[PDB]
DNA sequence: AGGTCGGCCGACTGCGGCA
DNA sequence: AATGCCGCAGTCGGCCGACCT
DNA sequence: AGGTCGGCCGACTGCGGCA
DNA sequence: AATGCCGCAGTCGGCCGACCT
């Protein structure tokens, strides 16, 4: 019986489609004779990193090594969230001052938001930055430490950022790696268009418009079942957002949990 | 609370009974019977009617 | 709610219109809150025609080389504390307002050679910007690069009650900050706001709000959407939408 | 409740340990063994028993 | 014109799809602009590591470093590339004799290819082992230099060792590190089925057990064109093998380039 | 073809079956080819009951304690050259025949210690293997290993004229290569195919083969497919199936 | 060989003329024009007919 | 014919060079600068003009 | 006896990570 | 001179059994 | 005037690699 | 204490224009 199944299964760890043919027993059976395997250790995607609903909310800041400048490495680079509008500064270190520089030109570049969130590091841990924060009155989230997710969005950032620096660099010569990154900043946000026919620019700080969405079905996985159908608020590669009337706050979720209602 | 799952070791419908939890679609089943906590698929899970 | 329009008022000392806008201030009251400070005493499209001056900010000595470019539609003020009046000052300060600006139709600067040089001529003609040779002075440019460099001053006289800075740069870009993003205009809107554009006819629905936690209408507000009785409206200051049975919410005309 | 659970900073893998909660991306592990709780990611932790 | 398009993308690297907006041009106009771009710079499935087409046929090998058992971490894998047949010898070198040594074994063990592929170590492009493979008859390929895909086969076998050993060694003690290899060999092709409720040994020695299969079309990458319709031999998780009348040899691509013909 | 059969018979010296049957060597001159070497003079299913035993190979002298594991349907030789007759070099043995061999329903060894340890007894029960207690001697079972030492020495003695080994492990391991998978029987299989059984009621047709490369019939050769008016033929030592018209084509009965 | 390819700047069908190789799904168009040799995506081949 | 390639060993982007073969999972580069044929898999060629 | 529903099971898929 | 792979364990759709109509 | 076909264009997808 | 992402550049299917019937 099953009793045998397992214990040929602790003995030689035997698959359980083998388990299944020898034992003549069902898959499900199978595989839970080898799930309660502590000998025997699959990562679908499950979370996702929220985003503002609208510019100005939440912003996402972290920082890079440009190794190209030297002691100007220390790129400090800050993202809305919502509209994916992109501001950085190349600075010689992570001071506190540093970050502040960066915060300025960025209040200045890109306005200000109600919140932001950074990584887990003492430059933005730091006192000082705090009390920075409750003089601008903007909340801070630092995420979980040593899981680069909780800044992916300004990570794909960077990404983009270090190619397009690459692609102009080789286009020729600048005063400044200064003059350089404003090239690029300026490209990013008003040059570079998406498939939409509008500019990063345009999208942070663009006319209020919206779209008309249609009921999905919402899985809750606290509760493990299907809830709504309601209308789901937006979408994108891998991610959506809903928020019901029954909901205390907005829902993002993986777009796997969606299942579009008749 | 009392809901019913799957016997994910059979296929007979156990309970309803007490689930302490759940989470990333499971939910761990475990009244008295201290041979194990069991964190049953969401799918298998229905509850109390 | 007074306490805290005082308190950015300290914090940036923004103008009547800015604090009661936000706070719904009795406009004498707004004013109040300012006198009391110490402190505080174009064609139809944005990024056609810009403004280009250089300033000398003594109270920096290094950095008092201030460049200067104003939106002429806007009067958004872009300015860059450098350390001279080279092509190539210039021509950074000039890469700088187009991450901050973009790139107009065509700029008004002055003959001087910072400005003159045939590469800087390449750039005009690499970015098709049309260039202004800026001998026609007359009080109409005279007075965008007056009122500019007064309000920048003005401002930055303000921050001098609170010098935490560490550079000029900092100084300046908060000061650049409030005058382009906090203080408004009589419509209630901000120069960054006027200079980006996106104000038009816009067609969607605001609605009056009852926010029930007070019991009374607030907004209004930008309708995003609704169903099932309730309306989805999303309030400037809200973090998200929110749903309320239609019976408290007041189409606003 | 119990679940398994990677350890984020070292990549060494943890557990069986003490859940505390779990939801919405993310979970809380905190055995009195550990100064303080255990804050990670949905997505190291799995259904121990 | 698209050279006014052309021009702003060389002075800017502007978006193909800003490109489409902004001169009214195609898209495929941008993606040639962009695309000629010397200073701009996505890899799709292209290639395929083909493999015998009964046992004993072609072998692949290499070797891991299971520090757990020290000098011992020297291990020596073949695996026979059609039945996923595998074996390996906990060596305590690369010496000639730790690869003849293994080879040995695996004669025993598996039994005699016709040819085999290894990767471009020395212990196998020394003239010894050359001699060897004249002794037994058996053709050498060494892949491209550098590419451990050309091993991917022993590979992924070095992941399923790797796991059965631990899980095996979490199971309890050894009398030796053979003691504990061995078992894992023995589950791997003994006691590990597949979902067709067959092992390992028994596809390698087991009859040719041959399905008859539909007619597909064909894309030649060399020519660009749809070929056929012909029978496929054969498919799996990404990759098929095709052999036409009018074909040389037997043709091994991905799965991508198979359109079933009706 | 003759002369790498030689070849070959001078590097494994495998017998007349296998020399013959790959070769197709008129038997009489096979027998020839052997002669003329300077070293060349159950139920009914397999991995059901094996019979165990251990020698004392003198020309490894460390090694020669070479436990023997023989399945008594098949013949199939497993052997490992050990350092003494303790239960673990037993048991050692024991999974080392699990991973070349499998594990049977049965297996028949002597009363010595080395196999009547508990722990032994323990595996045997893990493994559902029955013991068989061989406690009776029999000309039957004696003949089994009597056979198998034999044949192993002469492998083994015939190596002994290329004796280019590192260890006793390369010479042993070789040796039962050719003993399990190249001598043949009368009927072309080998020990390791019988061990095996994939033998049974095969289905598959078999053609001849008219080889155009020579204009003459070979095989017959196992069928794979066919289509368009040839057809898809995979011979024995062809490194892939081989497409021919119809009409050089002979469904063999 | 003698192939007609779309031009990939304006849409319009070129050649039939000489095509150097082609691998990848690509075409090597490139006659005596020295502007520039051409790899069009193989979908935009029609040999000369 | 000409392409671009990645350098397989160091991980440096190579090209563009001169372009001896390709197909089936494989290309030839061989520029007289190397003393010997560039052979590199196809996944990191770039169809360079 | 035919229709509706559960469930029972095969088939297919995102994922990671081996070098 | 040749070229990514495949197990894990979820997840979907379909086929069949049981039971209701 | 309706039917057939090319092509012209949007929409969607495997991939890698940022930490 | 919160949670992967998105550009590239291929690839498929559909909508519409032109031209044949
Ligand atoms: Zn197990
Ligand atoms: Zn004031
Ligand atoms: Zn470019
Ligand atoms: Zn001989």
């Amino acid at each position: 019986a099953l009793e045998s199944a397992q214990e040929s299964h602790a003995l030689h760890h035997q698959n359980a489609a083998a388990l299944r043919f020898q034992f003549h027993i069902t898959r499900e059976q199978a595989r839970e004779i080898v799930k309660l395997c502590p000998n025997c250790p699959h990562a679908p995607q499950l979370g996702v990193n929220p985003r503002g609903l609208k510019p100005r909310v939440l912003w996402q800041m972290d920082v890079t090594h440009v190794s190209e400048f030297g002691k100007l490495k220390y790129v400090h680079v800050t993202v809305d969230t919502y509209s994916h509008f992109t501001f950085a500064t190349a600075r010689t270190g992570e001071a506190t001052k540093d970050v502040l520089q960066h915060l300025a030109q960025s209040f200045a570049y890109m306005g200000i938001p109600q919140k932001i969130k950074t990584d887990n590091a003492p430059a933005y841990v730091s006192r000082s930055i705090q009390e920075f924060l409750a003089r601008w009155k903007i909340s801070h989230v630092t995420g979980i430490p040593y899981n680069p997710q909780g800044q992916a969005i300004v990570e794909r950032t960077h990404q983009n950022i270090k190619a397009q620096l690459n692609k102009l660099q080789k286009a020729g010569k600048y005063y400044t790696p200064h003059h350089l990154l404003a090239h690029a900043l300026f490209v990013l946000n008003h040059v570079n268009m998406d498939n939409q026919g509008h500019t990063a620019a345009e999208r942070h700080w663009g006319p209020i418009s919206a779209d008309p969405k249609p009921m999905v079905m919402w899985k809750d996985l606290l509760t493990g079942s299907w809830k709504g159908p309601d209308v789901l608020i937006t979408a994108g590669r891998g991610y959506a957002c809903v928020f019901p009337q029954d909901a205390e706050s907005p829902i993002w979720v993986p777009d796997r949990f969606i299942r579009p209602f008749t | 609370p009392m809901v019913m799952w799957k016997d994910l070791l059979t296929g007979s419908w156990k309970g309803p009974d007490v689930l302490i939890t759940a989470g990333r679609g499971y939910a761990c089943v475990f009244p008295q019977d201290a041979e194990s906590p069991i964190w049953v698929p969401d799918r298998f899970i229905r509850p109390f009617t």
